[PDB]
RNA sequence: GGAGUAUGGUCGCAAGGCUGAAAAAUUGACGGAAGGGCACCACCAGGGGUGGAGCCUGCG
RNA sequence: CUAGUAAGCGCAAGUCAUCAGCUUGCGUUGAUUACGUCCCUGCCCUUUGUACACACCGCCCGUCGCUACUACCGAU
């Protein structure tokens, strides 16, 4: 039962998301690690790969003032800091829900931004590693993220935003398209302008200065437009000299300078790329007059290009550790030391224990691929039925014969033997070439999806649109059996070593184990959230597992499963992209698996409550008194050192905690509480009172609860006689209050007869009749009785 | 039901603006709500592609 | 109504650093301006409770003096609608009941007759919003009262105090 | 016997007595008696 | 002869297997905090069995 | 186990199921001890409705689902 670990994981430059780095080096993220390369020659300086976090990197960003020390942020919502010293992540910040969009650094370094898709903004001290606080404005998504403390930011509801960072909260506000959405955002590094990139191409632009009163420090000093009416992706600053880069996704960035508005601002140039760019990024080479621009582009480049101050040229580039558009097959060497990579415009063949390609060769698609017995020479059968033979020795095609018309010849099937080959088109025949020449064609009902020999070449097998499988003899091509059942069509298949059992992978999101021996479904089994793509025994039966393997699914899943107890043993993660092709080693020692991911891997009480609260407002009240006699006798420094707990309550007054504190609970408990209140906390629940009148506030809630201290103990206080004062404080300012409430309510009721009275004088009547009887609210009362 | 346009009349029977209400607000009163409620063929390129 | 909503978030978001300030006058004005009845009545309840009020100021701030005395008619007659919500309730009623009070102290019975707005219809009439104001502050005033009455126990027993 | 519990409680019926009000007879449509 | 009621026997259908054992949801799924009501399967005052030895129905 | 109750004491019957290695009756004598409280343990029920005056209360909180819209990503 043993199980497999990703050895190796290659065969891929950029992924799809942004924040290239430049340091002569290039820093950009491969699918869940960051690696970086040099440009000069095309090996990569090394691979940050972290062995806990397995999710995929989106935000990379570079500490000011210092290198060496890198922030990321990943489709999770974490955040971890490394060094390219050591690839060592320093630490890791889990804040946010989900897919860290923007990241900033500060001037000093000492303070960070994380903006995600999860639309809440965490910034985080440096040096005590804590979430520092959150900034929560921005109906949707940030876009754009910046620190001046200040920060000004963007949202993808077309926002700009300027928060404080001492007081946290915004304090300015824009909207970049009163329809559209601001996508990117571009910041003058000397703190003048800023420039919104929305979604018609319309780049606005802003002025910027660095509160009861009117605060204004933007100003829409414009807006501009570039010439592709895209998305705007992003848009990059010169740090040096007066330049900008305006791009979206596009195979075309458009660079402008700095000298109204479009006066200010023309394009200096528009260069094109080969691709469409992903992210651009800056790059200043020590000792060039130019300009040094890096893309990295979504089909898996990186490119750079020079550009003159007072026309681009392709300097640089970084395609040959990567295919580019798509893979779709492999096809690993008999002696398990190299292998075919097939992707769509391209076939480059790799040595495995390098982990590097060797030979690359130019096709226009690459459907379907497999080397010849003794690894010489490889065939490639491709999109437009055609077929392309080429060798590894001499890097060069052979031959191309055109198998099909134009009808995609889906299935490539090496002879065992390996003097023939079969081929399977988007047609309705299947061929068979002999090296070559065409020995024999077969014609079916439908188009054929896959095929496989036997490993006896004793049988063969087809498997059709038609949601069906053909099984025929070899040496006569005559009807064996079929296969059915399968809702929708089936989409891989694969027998035993012995020929002896086959699963069967559909698109109806299972797979199916037959027999062999009259072809009975030993069991039929759903296993995957989608569609299985490929299915793989292992040859050798030589460790005695032979009747184990392997279905690539849809799904981004591989799953390990074993026949003859029909379970499944392991499960297999790592690709992000949806998974195209595997291989298995003719050994079966490992595994490589091909994905939409573009990367190729290797696999091996309740009155004490308010007690306690009037004793805590009782010293409250005790500090607050000393801290008044403090600045009264000096106006020197003096804090009033109140509780933790009032402080952490926001330096909320006594008086407001005791009536909160006791607002909070029920009347019944109420009065049972204030029953179980004990004689020492009485006279200070009697200056509270007094401070509550005084500052007068639920004024009924007050009296209430006078009232029924003084009846439950009105022996006690006459026997008392420090109450006395206390007690005459609380007449005072009781009865004032009173007096005010009810004189200011009783000018109302006057005043409001008064302008009832008048208005019913105004609708009284106008014209004089006979009929005087036009001279109510009435309501319902049901009752059921 | 005599509540304003752009307003909802709070249980306590209080006005607020749907506008001046936060997110965070709408979210539980939402959940308030929806707590008294429960309380009552194709081609083979695109097959295989 | 871009240039509308373009206005629009830009006053939202200044209402919003005179909440931050504290900014009390401009912050009612503009409040009123954009029609919220629960972020006024925030700012209704701490400018009733400033904790150092003005002994001539009516509402204690002068200044939020001057703008109801400087309301305009249908700025009244809205507000009266904020009105009769607060003094229906009764833990807002106090802070209910000080701005009106101040409110008919500023402007003329003759102008509250007079006043005619377009959306007065059906039962939110003028006649009928002053009617409501009219028992719910009976209710409180009866409350009060009969609050006092109960009161003066404690000058009879500061008064027994006295006799010992 | 657990077998039909479990069709019972899963396609839920059972022969409950239930809380007939004592005015159906007199409310047949079981009036609210407040306001109208 | 008519109308019913039963009762049994006859007859036709039901009675042709892409197949090989192990959802609904504007209403739903699951918590949590507070507050009440209760109970010799809770607290508290005690009482009283069995459980030690012998006899044996029963049950395993 | 909280009132003619715990327990004691015998006397009889022998009821279509059970029960004589006992069941079930009837009478006899008859106490102590709490008779309160949700603190522990729990169990249930509130936070919707089902009636209006006075009176009082005053927008519970969490993680997801389903729905409409918005835009993004990548194959065909």
């Amino acid at each position: 039962y043993l199980k497999f670990e990703p050895s190796k994981s290659f065969g891929v430059v950029v992924s799809s998301n942004s924040n290239l780095v430049w340091s002569g080096q290039a820093i950009v993220a491969a699918n869940e690690e960051v690696l970086v390369w040099d440009i000069k020659k095309g090996e990569l300086l090394s691979r940050w790969r972290d062995e806990n976090c397995k999710f995929r990197v989106t935000a990379i960003a570079q500490s000011r003032t210092d290198p060496d020390v890198f922030a990321v942020g990943y489709e999770d919502g974490s955040i971890r800091l490394w060094d390219s010293k050591i690839a060592t992540s320093v630490v890791s910040f889990n804040g946010h829900k989900s897919a860290i969009t923007v990241l900033a650094f500060d001037k000093t370094g000492v303070r960070l931004a994380s903006g995600s898709k999860d639309t809440d903004i965490i910034v985080w001290d440096l040096v005590a590693e804590v979430g520092q606080y959150k900034l929560r404005g921005h109906k949707d998504q940030v876009t754009g993220l910046y620190f001046i403390g200040f920060l000004l930011t963007t949202g993808k509801d077309s926002l700009i935003k300027l928060w404080d960072l001492s007081s946290r909260h915004c304090i300015e506000t824009h909207v970049a398209q009163a329809n559209g959405e601001c996508w990117a955002l571009g910041v003058s590094p000397d703190f003048t302008g800023c420039i919104t990139a929305g979604n018609d191409g319309e780049i606005t632009v802003w002025a910027l200065d660095a509160l009861s009163q009117s605060v204004n420090f933007l100003q829409n000093r414009g807006t501009l437009h570039r010439s592709s009416k895209e998305r705007a992706a992003e848009v990059v600053f010169h740090p040096l000299r007066d330049y900008f880069a305006v791009h979206g996704v596009e195979k075309s960035v458009e660079i402008w300078r700095i000298r109204e508005v479009s006066d200010v601002f023309v394009q200096h140039v528009i260069v094109r790329t080969t691709g469409k760019v992903r992210s651009v990024d800056w790059a200043l080479n020590p000792g060039v007059k130019d300009l040094q621009l890096l893309v990295g582009g979504t089909n898996n480049l990186l490119e750079l290009y020079n550009i003159v101050g007072k026309d681009y040229n392709k300097a640089l580039a970084v395609e040959l550790p990567g295919h580019r558009t798509d893979i779709r097959s492999v096809a690993i060497s008999s002696d398990d030391k190299m292998l075919a990579s097939a992707a769509n415009g391209s076939l480059k063949i790799w040595n495995i224990k390098t982990q590097q390609c060797i030979r690359t060769f130019d096709c226009g698609y690459a459907l379907c691929c497999a080397f010849l017995p003794g690894d010489k020479v490889v065939i490639v059968g491709t999109k437009e039925g055609e077929l392309q033979l080429y060798d590894v020795a001499s890097a060069s095609l052979l031959e191309t014969v055109n198998a099909h018309d134009g009808h995609a010849v889906w299935a490539l099937q090496v002879h065992p033997d390996g003097r023939s080959v079969v081929s399977g088109g988007a047609d309705k025949t299947a061929k068979f070439w002999d090296f070559l020449v065409q020995s024999r064609i077969l014609k079916v009902s439908d188009d054929i999806l896959s095929l496989r020999f036997s490993p006896d070449a004793r049988l063969l097998a087809v498997a059709l649109l038609d949601s069906t499988v053909k099984v025929f003899f070899n040496d006569t091509l005559k009807l064996y059996l079929n296969l059915y059942g399968h809702k929708l069509p089936v989409l891989s298949m694969d027998i035993s070593y012995d020929s002896k059992l086959i699963v069967t992978s559909s698109a109806d999101k299972n797979i199916r184990i037959w027999g062999l021996d009259f072809g009975d479904c030993h069991k039929a089994l759903f296993g995957h959230q989608d569609s299985i793509l490929q299915v793989a025994f292992i040859p050798h039966n030589s460790d005695g597992n032979g009747h184990y393997f392997f279905s690539a699914s849809k799904d981004r899943t591989i799953k390990y499963w074993d026949a003859d107890k029909f379970e499944q043993i392991q499960r297999i993660d790592g690709h992000h992209g949806e998974i195209w092709a595997l291989a298995v080693s003719h050994s079966g020692r490992f595994l490589v698996s091909a994905s939409h991911d573009k990367s190729i891997r290797v696999w091996e009480m309740a009155g004490e409550r308010i007690a306690e609260a009037l004793e805590l407002g009782m010293t409250d009240l005790n500090t607050i008194r000393e801290w008044e006699e403090a600045r009264q006798i000096n106006p020197n420094i003096a804090p009033p050192q109140r509780n933790p707990i009032f402080v952490a309550l926001g330096n909320i007054p006594a008086e407001t905690y005791v009536l909160n504190t006791l607002q909070k609970i029920k009347p019944a408990s109420l009065h049972d509480a204030l029953l179980v209140l004990p004689f020492s906390t009485i006279p200070s629940l009697l200056t509270f009172l007094n401070l509550f009148a005084q500052r007068e506030l639920n004024v009924p809630l007050t009296c209430r609860i006078l009232f029924f201290v003084l009846k439950t103990h009105h022996k006690q206080i006459v026997a008392s006689r420090t109450m006395r004062a206390t007690l005459e404080k609380v007449r005072a300012n009781l009865r004032a209050a009173l007096r005010r409430q009810k004189d200011e309510m009783g000018f109302n009721i006057a005043a409001l007869k008064v302008v009832s009275m008048q208005l019913r004088d105004k609708s009284v009547r106008e014209y004089v009749d006979e009929t005087w009887e036009e001279k109510v609210r009435k309501r319902a009362f049901a009752s059921l009785s | 039901d005599t509540a304003e346009k752009g307003e909802v009349v709070t249980k306590a029977g209080i006005p607020i603006a749907k506008q001046e209400m936060s997110r965070e607000e709408k979210l539980r009163r939402r959940r308030r709500e929806k707590e008294r409620i429960r309380k009552a063929v194709q081609s083979s390129g695109a097959y295989k592609l | 109504a871009a240039q509308a909503a373009l206005k629009l978030v830009e006053q939202e978001q200044t209402l919003e650093n005179y909440i931050h300030a504290g900014a009390y006058r401009d912050a009612i004005v503009l409040a009123l301006q954009l029609n919220h009845p629960g972020r006024l009545l925030n700012l209704f309840t701490n400018v009733v409770t400033t904790r150092n009020p003005d002994p001539d100021s009516l509402t204690g701030l002068k200044a939020v003096d001057d703008v109801l005395a400087k309301l305009s008619d249908e700025q009244i007659f809205q507000l009266l609608l904020r009105l009769r919500d607060w003094n229906t309730n009764a833990r807002t009623a106090p802070v209910a009941q000080r701005v009106l009070w101040a409110l008919f102290k500023s402007h003329p019975a003759n102008k509250l007759s007079s006043l005619s707005v377009k959306g007065a219809r059906g039962h939110k009439s003028l006649n009928e919003v002053l009617d409501a104001i009219k028992v719910y502050t009976e209710r409180h005033y009866k409350r009060i009262e009969e609050l006092v009455d109960e009161s003066y126990l404690v000058e009879y027993t500061l008064r027994e105090m006295d006799a010992l | 016997i657990e077998e039909l519990i479990k069709r019972r409680i899963l396609a839920g019926e059972f022969d409950e007595v239930l809380r007939r009000r004592p005015d159906m007879f007199g409310n047949p449509h079981g009036v609210r008696r407040g306001l109208v």
